[PDB]
RNA sequence: AUCGUAGCCAAUGAGGUUUAUCCGAGGCGCGAU
């Protein structure tokens, strides 16, 4: 009743979760982030991800399965996320958003926290 | 890898777009070729198909459309009262026994070439509807292989934004349309409703098509729910 | 059209004259001017 997908790897605890979202927010903030599987799939194509945030419970999920095999293309960090709803809320938007995509600025106030994700996530993809 | 089928769907498919332009230039050959005979005819009959039937079964003699059972399987009883009262207030002449093998040969050919466009989609429609069974829902396998061709393949497809999608295909005619613009669903709309109805389509498809280049839903279910989808939205943007 | 937008649609993509294999958060209805 019902959660959740197997496919939806590699899929943040609780605390991750929490950390991704914030900085979900502040990317927005900080006029870095992309949101939307489309948009996403272009920053991917054009190299300019930090790495890439997806809702677990979109449905049907391979409407954005292709995003870990662009990532796996392009070196690229990516995690998963429960809940759609709560990355819209993230997102700054008032719909709910399978996958977005926090981008590369150089220069950015926050280089740290995103590296910071960046290994977080690393060590979940082992 | 190594001799994919959906190269020769797309293959096939294409055949089909050489066999109509072969069969409309046959079409204005064989009208051009009967005005001779029955000038007013084409103006009576407008579908080609009809027409050709029609001159087929006439040649020379106009007086075979009085009572005629054969000609009741291709023209309307009205219409065909109204060609046969043309008929006898003319204007053409006869023609030659070598200007009636021309048109014969001509029509016999139309005919076989137009079973052949229809028996070569049946094959297009049980193949796309195995490579790509919700993106084909949709857009119909015509369009899909289109689409599928200048992408490269399902994998390449699905790893387009639909926005890009949209506009596959695009070629001085109609600025940002593509194959999806031209399809059937889109083309079924009123003008100014098509730009708006592409990007929906094209949306739909690329999630379509997403889900067929990981071989899921393979009855058709997320297809036949997108088209549900946006044959709702249609229905809401007209009266 | 602009301002207000407690109802509808919308990142599973709004709406696209410009830059369209490119752009990315608005539109509808409603009230006022
Ligand atoms: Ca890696
Ligand atoms: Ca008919």
């Amino acid at each position: 009743e019902a959660d959740v997908n197997p496919k939806a790897y590699p899929l943040a605890d609780a605390h991750l979760t929490k950390k991704l979202l914030d900085l979900v927010q502040q990317s927005c903030n900080y006029k870095q982030l992309r949101k939307g599987a489309n948009e996403a799939t272009k920053t991917l194509n054009r190299g300019i991800s930090e790495f890439i945030v997806m809702a677990a419970d979109a449905e049907p999920l391979e409407i954005i399965l292709h995003l870990p095999l662009l990532c796996e293309d392009k070196n690229v960090p990516y995690v998963f996320v429960r809940s759609k709803q709560a990355l819209g809320r993230a997102c700054g938007v008032s719909r709910p958003v399978i996958a977005c995509s926090v981008t590369i600025k150089e220069g950015s106030q926050l280089k740290q926290q995103i590296q910071s994700i960046q290994q977080s996530i690393e060590r979940l993809l082992v | 890898e190594a001799a994919p089928e959906y190269r020769v769907i797309v293959d096939a498919n294409n055949l089909t777009v050489e066999i109509e332009n072969e069969l409309n230039i046959i079409h204005k050959f064989i009208r051009d070729k009967y005005s001779k005979r029955f000038p007013e005819l084409e103006s009576l009959v407008p579908n080609a198909l009809d027409y050709i039937r029609t001159v087929k079964e006439l040649g020379n003699s106009l007086d075979k459309c009085k009572n005629n059972e054969n000609l009741q399987q291709i023209l309307t009883n009205a219409t065909i009262m109204v060609v046969s009262v043309t008929a006898s207030t003319t204007q053409g002449q006869q023609l030659s026994e070598e200007e009636l093998e021309r048109l014969e040969e001509a029509c016999d050919m139309a005919l076989e070439l137009n079973a052949s466009k229809h028996r070569i989609y049946e094959y297009v429609e049980s193949r796309m509807s195995f490579i790509a069974p919700n993106l084909s829902i949709i857009i119909g396998a015509s369009t899909a292989a289109k689409i599928m061709g200048v992408a490269g393949g399902l994998t390449n497809l699905s790893k387009m934004p639909a926005c890009n999608i949209m506009l596959l295909g695009a070629q001085s005619v109609l600025p940002h349309t593509g194959y999806i613009y031209h399809s059937d669903i889109v083309q079924s709309l009123p003008p100014d409703l098509r730009r708006k109805a592409a990007r929906l389509v094209a949306a739909k498809c690329t999630l379509a098509a997403r889900v067929d280049s990981f071989h899921e839903s393979t009855e058709g279910k997320v297809g036949y729910e997108l088209k549900d989808e946006i044959e709702r939205k249609f229905d809401k943007w007209q009266e």
